[PDB]
């Protein structure tokens, strides 16, 4: 009779109709990615419209139930998922004013297009032209050309749609109670109500800030090292204490330096370890690959993949018949339905991939005990993490040497060892100072700390303090180079990515601890431990039922982020740079520019 | 000295709803649970008190096969002692069972593309059901206190959900049809044994 009661069985009769809903709108959407046509996009529309309807039925019926009156963690947590009421606590012109921003600065993203006017009439995108240019490019001038020519397409028509679009979401958020749509975001990481697992929405930054200042010195060296490589491959166009230009980091970006791994090579005479030719050698297929990943998955005590995967799943190209828009993804349809609808082929990078895929499968497996609401991880950074560990994992060339891609007479030596830490480290290291910059811009920008005539002042700026990279042409006020990302200009937020990144070698760590792994962390491996195995699932299938903080605790001892397995998984290649710097300078200076003359 | 129409409780085209289980009176033949046994093709025959085997070699006075199509990981509610959903709302089985339940999996059968949603289940009651009660009383539960009279409201909702039964569900949310064979004696003359 109490208002405990009756939100239980609101909640129960909310879980088994969204149950089925979402799962119907789930199995429209895969048979509309797997045979694309046009009637397949109307079903797939017409089945998400129906879940979004009754999910807004469901939020404004659960608005009238108090939840200071609440007192089951678990009732109340999935009583404040199922509330947010979002964009309809504004009115309704202000509704579809933001629904219309949000539509053309989406369109404006993915539809942008520029070239010189050398000929106005041939020029690719930006996904198949412009990224391969970032990418394989080794011409300042042509990269130089391309990054300012998306700027300046891309940003200064995002410029007043993005103003606008951000004091809508201030206003959406205050009238949520929320300070911004920064601490809105930030939401996702608050615990409230637990003792001792508390979180609030100042202790993610503080905890943030405090991660960067412990990893700056590894950065440092890592930045003063590819800056001296990339001087020996650009003689006139860096500065031996300067910071590093914007449009020579591979990307168009600069999210990550993985492009930059062929000019920072440390042994170039030495090749990386690529198993692809045994896998070609052995009549290796994807169904062998998928099968590969099973076997390592399971060895450390986790269940195989059910009769369903096998029989629904995507794993090859389907022909040319049909189109499908294969990008590796894991779905999780919902009522035991698990699928990963992927264009494997014959590779080392789509054997890793296939890891990663089934290792977001088994996370999803492993809470599905949860109540509808409460399936998810523990936070926005604990799924791709325990992604990126498996194939972590699977990388190391002592996995390669057990299931046979690797022959018994490999020598692994330090050089090798090296330069897959440098590929590793250009991977990972080289995205947490960008990521924390956006972050903390996009922060600032929401909490009213930059006033518009300094939006791109203050971005350069942080750009120069945190990150070290330097605009390579002077802009002014009417840019908008951060929405120039998709995850900026689509709305998304950004710091999940620096979580993930911790949260992995947390996990690595501490799963190494648990299998008594010997030596070096990057040469680790967690197969044939089912006490690491234990150890991980003890974590994975809890959901979002607890605080992420305990379950962080579950597998590493810790309440809060960690970046001591970081330097723990980098110290030999922060040795190796400690020694190769000591001729040369590890920092940066704010006052070089590469337009000053 | 005929057999027992064990055919048309296993055999049949369509099962009752888990809430409208129906019970078969069986009775005035001979029945051989030894095929029932061997089949193999069951995936749950799990029961404390006699063997599967035993049974064939002793006859009571009547037997009841109730037969219904529950999920995958609602299968083991079925059996005393249990709690939950079907145990409490849809279908009690008492501590004193005599017999045990025959599961098998039916994701061809009681499965169609767009989902079967014949099968419905009770979501919510009053109050837990006694065993071998059978509740079949649409009424709109009320949950608060606030009378509604019968019509779809707050804290006022149907107390029946269809099951949503897909080719392509996961093997806990299969159709998985349950066949429960209740065994009870009284002073009546044994009538079913071979
Ligand atoms: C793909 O979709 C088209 C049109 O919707 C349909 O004719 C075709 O049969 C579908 N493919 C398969 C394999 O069912
Ligand atoms: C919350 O409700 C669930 C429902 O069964 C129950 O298991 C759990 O013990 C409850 N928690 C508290 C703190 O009452
Ligand atoms: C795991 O152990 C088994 C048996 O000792 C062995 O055959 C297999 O190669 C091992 N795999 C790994 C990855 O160590
Ligand atoms: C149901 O039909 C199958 C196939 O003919 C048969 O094997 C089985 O014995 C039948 N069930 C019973 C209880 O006889
Ligand atoms: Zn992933």
């Amino acid at each position: 009779s109490t208002i405990e009661e009756q939100a239980k069985t609101f909640l129960d009769k909310f879980n088994h109709e969204a149950e089925d809903l979402f799962y119907q709108s789930s199995l429209a959407s895969w048979n509309y990615n797997t045979n694309i046509t046009e009637e397949n996009v109307q079903n797939m529309n017409n089945a998400g419209d129906k879940w979004s309807a009754f999910l807004k039925e469901q939020s404004t019926l659960a608005q009238m139930y108090p939840l200071q009156e609440i007192q089951n963690l678990t009732v109340k947590l999935q009583l404040q998922a199922l509330q947010q009421n979002g964009s309809s606590v504004l009115s309704e012109d202000k509704s579809k004013r933001l629904n219309t921003i949000l539509n053309t600065m989406s369109t404006i993203y993915s539809t942008g297009k520029v070239c010189n006017p050398d000929n106005p009439q041939e020029c690719l995108l930006l996904e198949p032209g412009l990224n391969e240019i970032m990418a394989n490019s080794l011409d300042y001038n042509e990269r130089l050309w391309a990054w300012e020519s998306w700027r300046s397409e891309v940003g200064k028509q995002l410029r007043p749609l993005y103003e606008e679009y951000v004091v809508l979401k201030n206003e959406m958020a205050r009238a949520n109670h929320y300070e911004d749509y920064g601490d809105y975001w930030r939401g996702d990481y608050e615990v409230n109500g637990v003792d001792g697992y508390d979180y609030s929405r100042g202790q993610l930054i503080e905890d943030v800030e405090h991660t960067f200042e412990e990893i700056k010195p590894l950065y440092e060296h890592l930045h003063a090292y590819v800056r001296a490589k990339l001087m020996n491959a650009y003689p006139s166009y860096i500065s031996p204490i300067g910071c590093l230009p914007a449009h020579l980091l591979g990307d168009m970006w600069g999210r990550f330096w993985t492009n930059l791994y062929s000019l920072t090579v440390p042994f170039g005479q030495k090749p990386n370890i690529d198993v692809t030719d045994a896998m070609v050698d052995q009549a290796w297929d994807a169904q062998r690959i998928f099968k590969e990943a099973e076997k390592f998955f399971v060895s450390v005590g986790l269940p195989n993949m059910t009769q369903g995967f096998w029989e629904n799943s995507m794993l090859t190209d389907p022909g040319n018949v049909q189109k499908a828009v294969c990008h590796p993804t894991a779905w999780d349809l919902g009522k035991g339905d698990f699928r990963i609808l992927m264009c494997t082929k014959v590779t080392m990078d789509d054997f890793l991939t296939a890891h990663h895929e089934m290792g977001h499968i088994q996370y999803d497996m492993a809470y599905a005990a949860q109540p509808f609401l409460l399936r998810n991880g523990a936070n926005e950074g604990f799924h791709e993490a325990v992604g990126e560990i498996m194939s972590l994992s699977a990388a190391t060339p002592k996995h390669l040497k057990s299931i046979g891609l690797l022959s018994p007479d490999f020598q692994e030596d330090n050089e090798t060892e090296i330069n897959f830490l440098l590929k590793q480290a250009l991977t990972i290291v080289g995205t947490l100072p960008f990521t924390y910059m956006l972050e903390k811009w996009r922060w600032m920008v929401f909490k009213g700390e930059i006033p518009k005539d300094q939006w791109m002042k203050k971005w350069w700026e942080m750009k120069r303090e945190i990150v070290g990279v330097v605009e390579p042409v002077p802009h002014d006020e009417t840019y908008c180079d951060p929405a120039s990302l998709f995850h900026v200009s689509n709305d998304y937020s950004f710091i999940r990515y620096y979580t993930r990144t911790l949260y992995q070698f947390q996990f690595q760590e501490a799963l190494c601890q648990a299998a008594k792994h010997e030596g070096p962390l990057h040469k680790c491996d967690i197969s044939n431990s089912t006490e690491a195995g234990q150890k991980l699932f003890n974590m994975l299938r809890l959901g979002k039922s607890e605080p992420w903080t305990l379950a962080l605790e579950n597998v590493v001892g810790a309440k809060n982020m960690n970046v001591r397995p970081l330097l723990n998984y980098f110290e030999p290649l922060f040795t190796w740079l400690k020694d190769q710097n000591k001729n040369s300078f590890v920092g940066w200076s704010t006052d070089w520019s590469p337009y000053a003359d | 000295t005929n057999l027992c129409p064990f055919g048309e409780v296993f055999n049949a085209t369509t099962f009752a709803s888990v809430y409208a289980w129906n019970r078969k009176r069986i009775s005035n033949c001979v029945a051989d649970y030894s095929v029932l046994y061997n089949s193999t093709s069951f995936s749950t025959f799990k029961c404390y008190g006699v063997s599967p085997t035993k049974l064939n070699d002793l006859c009571f006075t009547n037997v009841y096969a109730d037969s219904f199509v529950v999920r995958g990981d609602e299968v083991r509610q079925i059996a005393p002692g249990q709690t939950g959903r079907i145990a409490d709302y849809n279908y009690k089985l008492p501590d004193d069972f005599t017999g045990c339940v025959i599961a098998w999996n039916s994701n061809n059968l009681d499965s169609k593309v767009g989902g079967n949603y014949n099968y419905l289940y009770r979501l919510f009651r009053k109050s837990n059901l006694k065993p071998f009660e059978r509740d079949i009383s649409t009424e709109i539960y009320q949950a608060g206190s606030t009378p509604c009279n019968g019509v779809e409201g707050f804290n006022c909702y149907f107390p029946l959900q269809s099951y949503g039964f897909h080719p392509t569900n996961g093997v806990g949310y299969q159709p998985y049809r349950v066949v429960v064979l209740s065994f009870e004696l009284l002073n009546a003359p044994a009538t079913v044994c071979g």
